[PDB]
């Protein structure tokens, strides 16, 4: 069955020239939305950094107050493979995007719990010397 | 089988890449709700310090 | 002699790139002496300098034939040396050249006489240094060409490397 | 020949394979990239409301100590 | 730095002063310090690994908080607890993660306790093996998650349940899930890619349904020729939905060895088709 | 509730006490609550769409916080001003910002210096036009990035650096530029397929070179037809590198014509492949 | 303004006071102010450029900073000063991080720890070239991560191990380490894909063993012949197995020349197909 292999692996590349398209598609919305939680992120590490200082001056208070049938088949598997630029532009970018954050939240993890303790810490010495 | 076999693999090497995206996407949804666990946790003490920042208010002030 | 930090330039005029021949400054090298331009470990190449005012001193300039085969950059670093050739060995007497037309402009069918260009090219690359596999232009009856030297003998001994003398012939 | 025409056969097949299952990778993607922005949403929404109101907790531990 | 001496020392301070040792006032700072040393130990315990000495002494340590007035870190080391004693060799984490939802629940924390809660089914499941309470949990968890209106999350855990549910012969109540989950999915444009699948699995499952109720859900399908990531979903349910109105473990079988050809079949997927194929057979010699 | 009203408010209150009001503390109590009042009509402003407004109001509770002494929460408002005047109708989105970099800087936190470093080059290039400046922003900027190992944002930068570096005929200070950014890009498997696009661009960009520094590029290149990829990158600059050598100004621009088929080419390929159009020309007259 | 005189004052303040100076308090606020001190040179250090005194100064304000009790911002310090080292010209980078494990590790924040681990392994194997410094730690690093219950974590740690594990001839504990991870990547479906490199990788690594094993490992590998995936594992696996068991150095290294055509080969499995070549040749020429 020649043409009956020759058009249904055909017909499925053509199937297949959406699919990627498709997923490109559906890539793009992670290219919009890793850049949104890229923004929506810079803004947390500045209310990371703005807890990590009123902290240190509340706490120091503290003490302060202690103290043509392949051309087109061809044409079709060539948009597939030219998707690849478009898939590139994809994993490569959010991929770092990914790492700076990473290491970024980590940062942001440890500080949100060390402002944790030293309220705790804080709350102890403050009602021992309450109203 | 000239573009066939050119047009096998192109993708093939395309199909690395995702190994790579589905993990690395993956391993960031665990560490977000890491934070997520922290981050509230944190505030969630912020609710007394308030509290307890006002008592020493009424002492001092 | 031991060598000397230089800069490849550009070639002054098209007066001199007809000459092939590497142009430099008076207040360095004279019209007549022989330098090795020493790029990298593996790249050695041979040229016949011929002084020119528009030259700076401390520098060498190339025609984009000659800088095109030894490879040169307008700007780079090279190491020149003075290297004085054997006329009891390396005189040139008998050098095949392969010869087609430079520009792809000027492509014709018509017939060149050898005989007129064995003797101008004697009359004109005369005193010089040539080396097989050498790129250069010649200008026969405004008419440009690319040479290409094939094999060189002395005067029955080959050699890599020679000086175009008088009674040189050329094939 | 069908030597030939069916070698050609076998090698778009197993090529429409690798296919199809690397998209199914850029789907599910697409499915986790979206599960984590709603989750993130909330992260920086308690985040930034949890500045705002040690923002007013320092504010007064400041004005507590003048 | 020793645990064991770290724990006598907690136990030590930990209890009520009275008498001469209270004097006026009595002392949380006592019991939260016997906190912090019990805590200590459990550092070290889970530091050389003996993991069952590292979580029964966040236990301690943990209870100790309840008794300041710290429900909050309190239960965060509940969660310690129950990730120790999970990754541990005995019990105990279901208690734990228990412990620490009904805090983080009575707190007025349900993100959290849905994030908890998700874990505790899946232990349930993965471990104690009994699905029949896993599934009661997915469910309410998804519950939380549907309240914050964190659509995904929310059916995850509806994806889980009926996951499992069609595993438990829970066939109905699996596509009733698969029906909303994929009702509240199509209104983000986000999904539709995968919305396919979820009406070829509601399809798939049959609470021993004597009639069309996929064939009914096949049509209700919105597929398009063109779309190409349709011909992975109902373009082969309807072959198997001739195959069964037939009683022809032939067509049915060899329809699913065909699409195993353009769309892998997933355990689950092979899990059901050959439920199906006994539906059929059974049917033929019953 | 009047912007006005506020404005002069502030003003009144925004001054060192005396006397009896100063008593023994003035504080800085009143500079802040002179800045919250600015911001306050800073915030209608924005509202109103006047900008202009906004931002000023903006750059003086900023100034004012300055003389609070908490240059953070100042420079983060610099910034508000900034994104004001940005997207606004006067100038001084410049000045904000560089305002708001030297507190940054100062500060030591450089990270984010960075984060608005780009953005200030990027509107020196898309606005100003001072392409010269803006290079210098995008490489000290990337300079920073890369000290916080945040290879990324760095390289994110780099190819803003040398891009817009072809473009002011710094062709070979652009390919260096390339080598530096693909030498620290083959160290990560995760940069394999784009390492092509470098390489294109560097063997594109010629600083008048004439011998085949690109052919040298090229053959660094690790190409086999069946890394697939590589067709995008130099199976093309061959046929140019061959068109160049043959100083034929048809075969170059009939290569041009034909990759413009299976790989689009955008502004900057355009311009530069023009540019060597003409190297060809210029040749062929030789 | 200058670094020389700000790290004389830092100095001259760096001390504990005694006599008339320390009356009845004396500790904390001044060393503290030292550290403040030093972080300021070591900031204008690295604007400089001149990174290798920055992180030497960042290495003294940190130090001083442990002299307070602080330990957490301490050791953030030191992974300043680890990325000042690391992208200067001297080392220290690995006593650096070092400095602030200990502290993660003894402070109970083992997650970081982690973080910081495999940055470390990272370190001591690209620059360091110590494997097996490199390795143990990629090892406890995974052991802590696989504690947290952090699966895909402690998987890339794992495949990290396994993966340098190979080359240093270590192949035996190689094929168990890739077992592992892979019995512990079914349970979860998203990994389904996955599953296959692995057992490539466990059926290439041979501890010079005479047969099976490998041959073995293929046989453990559940396969569906019309699959995709699947293709680039075992399939070619076979092939060389028998290309081993056969001592035939032309149709192993043939069979890798035909699998390099269909899915190019990194330079890990290049190395390990080559060494496999070479127990051929070395069972041949022998």
């Amino acid at each position: 069955r020649a043409d009956q292999l020759a058009d249904e692996s055909l017909e499925s590349t053509r199937r297949m020239l959406q699919l990627v398209e498709e997923s490109k598609d559906a890539g793009i919305r992670t290219l919009v939305m890793l850049d949104e939680q890229g923004e929506q992120l810079d803004r947390v590490e500045e209310g990371m950094n703005h807890i990590n200082q009123d902290m240190k001056e509340a706490e120091k208070n503290l003490k302060d107050l202690g103290k043509a049938r392949e051309n087109e088949m061809d044409e079709n598997l060539e948009q597939v493979s030219g998707i690849i630029g478009n898939l590139r532009h994809m994993a490569l970018d959010m991929g770092n995007e990914i790492d700076t954050q990473n290491r970024q939240i980590d940062r942001i993890m440890e500080k949100a719990d060390s402002n944790k303790t030293r309220i705790d810490e804080a709350n102890q010495r403050a009602t021992k010397m309450l109203g | 089988n000239r573009r066939l076999q050119q047009t096998q693999a192109q993708v093939d090497e395309v199909v690395d890449i995702m190994r790579v995206n589905v993990d690395k996407v993956l391993e960031r949804d665990q560490k977000l709700s890491e934070l997520d666990d922290r981050a509230d946790a944190l505030q969630a003490g912020a609710s007394q310090f308030e509290t307890s920042a006002a008592k020493l208010k009424r002492k001092y002030w | 002699m031991a060598g000397r930090s230089m800069q490849a330039a550009r070639c002054p005029t098209d007066e001199l790139s007809l000459s092939n021949c590497a142009v430099v400054s008076e207040k360095d090298y004279q019209s007549g002496q022989h330098v090795i331009v020493r790029t990298s470990p593996n790249h050695k190449y041979i040229f016949t300098l011929r002084t020119h005012p528009s030259v700076v001193p401390g520098s060498v300039a190339f025609s984009l034939p000659q800088r095109k085969w030894a490879g040169l950059s307008i700007g780079q670093e090279i190491e020149v040396a003075l290297y004085s050739f054997d006329k009891a060995k390396q005189c040139i007497g008998t050098m095949t050249i392969e010869i087609d037309f430079l520009q792809k402009k000027n492509i014709d069918s018509n017939p060149y006489d050898t005989d007129k260009m064995a003797a101008e090219f004697i009359q004109q690359f005369n005193n010089q240094a040539f080396s097989v596999g050498q790129q250069l232009v010649f200008s026969f009856n405004d008419k440009l060409f690319g040479l290409l030297v094939k094999d060189i003998e002395a005067m029955r001994q080959k050699i890599e490397v020679g000086l175009v003398v008088g009674n040189s012939q050329v094939a | 020949a069908l030597s030939e025409i069916e070698t050609r056969h076998s090698e778009i097949i197993k090529l429409e394979n690798s296919i199809r299952e690397l998209h199914d990778m850029f789907m599910d993607m697409a499915m986790l990239v979206e599960s984590q922005g709603e989750m993130i949403d909330r992260i920086e929404y308690n985040v930034e409301h949890a500045v705002d109101y040690v923002e007013r907790a320092v504010s007064d531990t400041k004005k507590a100590v003048k | 730095a020793e645990a064991m001496a770290l724990l006598a020392e907690a136990e030590r301070k930990v209890k009520n002063s009275q008498s001469f040792f209270s004097g006026l006032f009595g002392g949380s700072s006592k019991i939260e310090e016997a906190c912090e040393i019990y805590a200590r130990a459990a550092n070290m315990f889970k530091m050389a690994k003996n993991w069952s000495a590292a979580g029964n002494a966040f236990c301690q340590a943990a209870q100790l908080h309840l008794q300041l007035q710290s429900k909050h870190d309190a239960a965060t080391c509940f969660v310690d607890a129950g990730n120790a004693f999970k990754k541990a060799d005995p019990q105990e984490a279901i208690n734990c993660l228990m412990r620490a939802i009904e805090i983080y629940t009575d707190m007025g924390r349900f993100t959290i306790a849905a994030k908890h809660h998700i874990s505790i089914a899946e232990i349930y499941e993965t471990e104690l093996v009994d699905v029949e309470k896993a599934i009661a949990h997915y469910e309410q968890s998804a519950d939380y998650y549907k309240g914050e209106e964190s659509n995904s999350s929310a059916n995850k855990c509806l994806l889980k349940v009926a996951g499992y549910a069609a595993q438990l012969e829970q066939y109905q109540k699996a596509i009733d899930i698969y029906e909303q989950v994929g009702t509240s999915a199509m209104d983000s444009p986000l999904l539709k890619y995968s919305a396919k699948d979820y009406f070829f699995k509601a399809a798939l499952c049959h609470f021993c349904i004597d009639m069309l109720n996929a064939k009914l859900a096949v049509q209700k399908y919105e597929e398009l020729f063109p779309a190409f990531s349709d011909s992975r979903e109902c373009k082969l349910m309807k072959k198997l939905l001739e195959a069964h109105e037939e009683q022809n473990v032939d067509s049915y079988t060899e329809s699913v060895k065909e699409y195993d050809s353009i769309s892998r079949l997933d355990q689950w997927l092979t899990t059901m088709l050959l439920r199906i194929k006994k539906t059929i057979q059974g049917d033929e010699e019953d």
